[PDB]
């Protein structure tokens, strides 16, 4: 069959046997790719994925806080209040360290 | 805006004219305004409202 | 001038007016209903407001009740280091200002609980005053948290976007006058035993002298054995034969202009996606429907698998198509 | 041993005169920025649309 075999694209296939459409739209109106788009696809993941989505966000959402306290905990005067060892620690107590 | 802090800083301590590292903070500031610049640029020209 | 309204709107939504309806009230369920069914940009807003309105008021009685024992009291007349102030009674112990006890309250209600500040057993309204706090927390938390998953749950689905054709087309078929509009999809799942039905809508009499000012008459779709289900993952041309027993068939194009008339196409399916039942319509007027324009073809033949496109959609080339009557259509069909 | 995000030197972080002007807040004002970045981007990436 060396005519099929180069007519192996030219063939009626609508749909293909797994049952799939394969066809091809073009030239449509896509208005483009709003932002809940992204969060449907967080439904839909895999085992393996959403576990690492969910740890990895939780783990962000720590550091970034706890970068932000840390900033924090420096502008009061906090930091170097507490590294005053004139004694286990001198003037720690009045000086309201933001963050005990 | 953190840059342009550290640069006034940078400013008034007047280390040097040519200090080194005075002179490196500028150049990273000037390139982040050309950044700014084209974020402005790319909301008109894509979709803006 | 204004023309009488379409019973349907060209993009769906019946805009037909409803006066004098006795009023059904209200009820706080619809209240509820009303919060379940936000969207986001207002959600994320009163579910914080609510955390932060509970926050506040749980922090101002709070204060009072440490105001009423007198902690505050106590506590502002320190003397050197600390020999008055801790071993009397107080109620809730480092509590001695408002901003304190809104800590307090963020710590109890949100369960953190630091441990600086301790409540003991001496204080019935304290006591009181927490289970009463805790009770609200888990209630306001629980609806909270099935709003939030309630939206996360039943965000797989989207907006209707089904697109029919803008015209319509009356053209020639087999021989015989025919009724064509295009239906086709830009959804991703093909809709699963979807249903096409067709309406025309006009004032009617009755010979026993009475009118019915907008009839419904459900009117064949063409197909070879009368089945209303249709396969749909190219756009179509959903048919319609006109003979003596159809509701147009006293028209032709003279008299289409000024015509009193309309077409409303609904048809229905579940999207199989988000497993959910959904229907889409539309509505042809009379000055909507141009004559003679036999549709365009879309699909062509790429080399490994068929195609399409979307930008000529509407493309209504033209052919000769009699103007004429359709009794007289079978009246001389001699030439 | 112990790591310095402002040096070690004792009381080197003495943040008297002036909040902001001090030899060090300037960096880490800088490096939060940078982090926020980071924590943003890595989240929607790992995803897709
Ligand atoms: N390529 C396409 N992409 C998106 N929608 C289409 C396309 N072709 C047709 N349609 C839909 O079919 C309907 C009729 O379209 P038609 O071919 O008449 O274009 P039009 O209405 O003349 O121009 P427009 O679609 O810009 O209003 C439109 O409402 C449109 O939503
Ligand atoms: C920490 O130590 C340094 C020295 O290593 C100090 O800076 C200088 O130390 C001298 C005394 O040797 C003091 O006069 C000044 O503090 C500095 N030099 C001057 C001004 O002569 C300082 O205590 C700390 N580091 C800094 C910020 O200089």
């Amino acid at each position: 069959r060396k005519p099929r075999i180069r007519d192996r694209l030219p063939k009626a296939r609508f749909i293909a046997k797994s049952g799939a459409c394969n066809l091809a739209h073009k030239n449509i109106r896509e208005q483009g790719r709003f932002l809940q788009d992204i969060f449907t696809t967080l439904v839909d993941l895999k085992w393996r994925h959403t576990l690492v989505i969910f740890t990895m966000s939780f783990l962000c959402s720590w550091l970034l806080f706890a970068i932000m306290w840390w900033l924090v905990a420096f502008a009061h005067g906090d930091i170097y209040a507490y590294m005053e060892k004139g004694i286990t620690e001198k003037s720690g107590l009045e000086s309201a360290v933001c963050v005990t | 805006i953190t840059k342009t802090i550290k640069l006034v800083k940078y400013w008034q301590l007047g280390w040097g004219m040519s200090d080194l590292r005075f002179c490196i903070t500028g150049v990273m500031v000037i390139l982040n305004g050309l950044l700014m610049a084209v974020e402005i640029n790319v909301i008109r020209v894509r979709r803006y409202v | 001038r204004l023309p009488k309204a379409r019973f349907i709107a060209k993009s769906g939504a019946c805009n037909l007016a409803h006066k004098n309806i006795r009023e059904q009230g209200r009820f706080l369920q619809d209240i509820f209903t009303t919060l379940v069914d936000l969207k986001w940009r207002h959600t994320l807003v009163i579910f914080t407001m609510s955390f932060l309105c509970s926050w506040l008021l749980f922090a101002i009685m709070w204060w009072l009740v440490a105001f009423a024992h007198g902690d505050i009291y106590a506590y502002m007349e320190k003397g050197i280091t600390e020999k008055s102030g801790l071993e009397s009674a107080v109620c809730v112990t480092n509590v001695r200002s408002f901003t304190s006890a809104f800590l307090f309250s963020i710590e109890v209600q949100v369960t953190i609980g630091f441990g600086g500040r301790m409540m003991t057993e001496e204080c019935p309204l304290a006591i009181t005053v927490l289970i009463l706090q805790n009770i609200v927390g888990l209630i306001i938390n629980a609806v909270m948290l099935g709003c939030i998953f309630m939206k996360t749950a039943q965000a797989h689905r989207r907006a209707e976007t089904l697109i029919f054709s803008r015209h319509a087309v009356i053209a020639v078929r087999n021989g015989k006058l025919c009724f064509m509009f295009r239906v086709g999809d830009l959804r991703k799942s093909m809709i699963i035993s979807a249903s096409v039905r067709i309406q025309v809508v006009k004032k009617t009499t009755t010979p026993e002298g009475e009118v019915v000012p907008i009839h419904q008459q459900d009117i064949p779709v063409d197909n070879p054995i009368e089945s209303n289900n249709i396969f749909l993952v190219a756009p179509l041309i959903i048919c319609h034969v006109i003979d003596k027993r159809s509701p147009l068939y006293d028209i032709s194009a003279t008299d289409l202009v000024n015509q009193d008339l309309e077409v409303i196409v609904i048809l229905e399916g579940v999207v199989e996606t988000t497993g959910i039942t959904t229907q889409a319509r539309t509505s042809y007027i009379a000055e909507e429907i141009q004559w003679g324009h036999r549709f365009v073809s879309i699909v062509t033949e790429e080399e490994g698998v068929y195609s399409v496109d979307y930008s000529k959609f509407g493309n209504t080339v033209r052919v000769a198509a009699p103007r004429c009557s359709a009794r007289e259509l079978d009246e001389k069909p001699s030439i | 041993m112990s790591l310095s995000f402002c040096g070690n030197n004792i009381s080197s972080y003495n943040i008297y005169h002036g909040v902001l002007q001090n030899p060090c807040f300037v960096d880490a004002l800088n490096l939060v920025p940078h982090v926020f970045l980071l924590f943003i981007t890595f989240p929607i990436l790992f995803i897709g649309w």
